[PDB]
This record gives structure tokens, sequence and C-alpha cells, in this order.
């Protein structure tokens, strides 16, 4: 069982509009490889 | 209050309630962002929009997601580009491809993009990345240049899970990878 950890502080309200949308994204260019997701849960809450 | 949850536990080939872009698809159990082939960008959103922050109260919510990737590089050594986990505007549409992996357009701050990324990035572009050279996870705000990150060995072809989480109270983003080996 091998893991890694980040974190740091990202003003969300400052950055991003008060609705948006969230998701994947995955790319190659001269080099590549298959990007897949097999399972996806969220959950957010705003008071 | 207000709550947007959804568990996808295993993806469908009808997938309604996700939004796919570039050369992205599901199929039965997993849901494909690239294939093994140059220079192809893929996205897949939440169909609902999500209220992540009030401008009347100021609030900002807590929120979190799990999800499991796997990236199979037919050369296990010559891997790009990555794969991000992000949170745009409701309109987001792909933006530059290969190194810029499909959410933003330059190295610089550009506060037009609106666009906050966590990035497990396997191509080392000089331009921006750690000199170190490493493949890192890294956290994005407004930029391809990452304003923290962490060296990550990638283990082709296995199940990463991953956890996101965003502390309301104290702004605090976490991002953690692990691996069954
Ligand atoms: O695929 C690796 C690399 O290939 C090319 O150099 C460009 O597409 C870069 O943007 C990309 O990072
Ligand atoms: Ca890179
Ligand atoms: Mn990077």
């Amino acid at each position: 069982v091998t893991s890694y950890t980040l974190s740091d502080v990202v003003s969300l309200k400052d950055v991003v509009p008060e609705w948006v949308r969230i998701g994947f994204s995955a790319t190659t260019g001269a080099e590549y490889a298959a990007h897949e997701v097999l399972s996806w849960s969220f959950h957010s809450e705003l008071s | 209050t207000e709550t947007t949850s959804f568990l996808i536990t295993k993806f469908s080939p009808d997938q309604q309630n996700l939004i796919f872009q570039g050369d992205g698809y599901t199929t039965k159990e997993k849901l494909t962002l690239t294939k093994a082939v140059k220079n192809t960008v893929g996205r897949a959103l939440y169909s609902s929009p999500i209220h992540i922050w009030d401008r009347e109260t100021g609030n900002v919510a807590n929120f979190v997601t799990s999800f499991t990737f796997v990236i199979n590089a037919p050369n296990s050594y010559n891997v790009a580009d990555g794969f991000t986990f992000f949170i745009a505007p409701v309109d987001t549409k792909p933006q530059t491809g290969g190194g810029y992996l499909g959410v933003f357009n330059s190295a610089e701050y550009d506060k037009t993009t609106q666009t906050v990324a966590v990035e497990f990035d396997t191509f080392y572009n000089a331009a921006w990345d750690p000199s170190n050279r490493d493949r890192h996870i890294g956290i994005d705000v407004n930029s391809i240049k990452s304003v923290n990150t962490k060296s990550w060995k990638l283990q082709n072809g296995e199940e990463a899970n991953v956890v996101i989480a965003f502390n309301a109270a104290t702004n605090v983003l976490t991002v953690s990878l692990t691996y069954p080996n």
C-alpha cells in the first residue's frame, strides 16, 4: 500500500464562480497513454 | 443549506448524468478520457452545476470527491501527459491540449480561466514543471504551473484510489493517492 498526500490553501471564493461544473480531463501529445476512471463519488454542502 | 451528492461505482455505456468532451466516452465498467494515441484530449463533467460558494453569505462549500483511475501506457517509460480533477465555470470547454492537460492555456496566472485542478502529471514540461523531472501530483490554480507539487511514482496499469477534500473552514485542499502495492 503506497500512499501520497499533498495539501495547500486555495481560496476557492476568489478563483472560481459561485456555480461550477466538476470533471476530469486527460491529454496526450507527442507521447501518450490511456487514461480511465473506474468509479467516482462526490459530496458538497454549502451552509 | 444546499448539498449535491452522487456515487457511480461502475460506469455504463449510457451515462447520461455526465457531459463528454473531446474523446471522452464510457463503456461497460469504465470511463475513458483518452486512448493511447497521440495528441488527444478527453473530458467528462458531472451534468449538474454545483453551488460552491455564495456571494450573499460569503459561505464556501466543504466537499469531498473520491475516484479510482488507471493510466495504461503502451511505452512504460515514455508517458504523457496526465489526468486532472478540475472545478471550472459552468460553460467550461477543453482548453490547450498536451502539457496543458486540456484545462489551461499558459504558465502565467490567468484569472479569466477560473479553474482549480489537481493534476497527476506524467510528463516533464521544462517550461514549467518541477526541475527534479519527477512525475507528480500538483495543485493548479488558473495556471499549468502548480502552486505545489509532490513527486509520485506512477504504477503503470494499476488502480489508484484518490480522495480530494476541501475544508471550507481552513481553505485547505487535500489530495491523497493510494496504490494497492
Ligand atoms: O506529450 C508530451 C509533449 O508532447 C509535445 O511536446 C507537446 O504536445 C507537449 O505539450 C506535450 O507535453
Ligand atoms: Ca507535464
Ligand atoms: Mn505538472
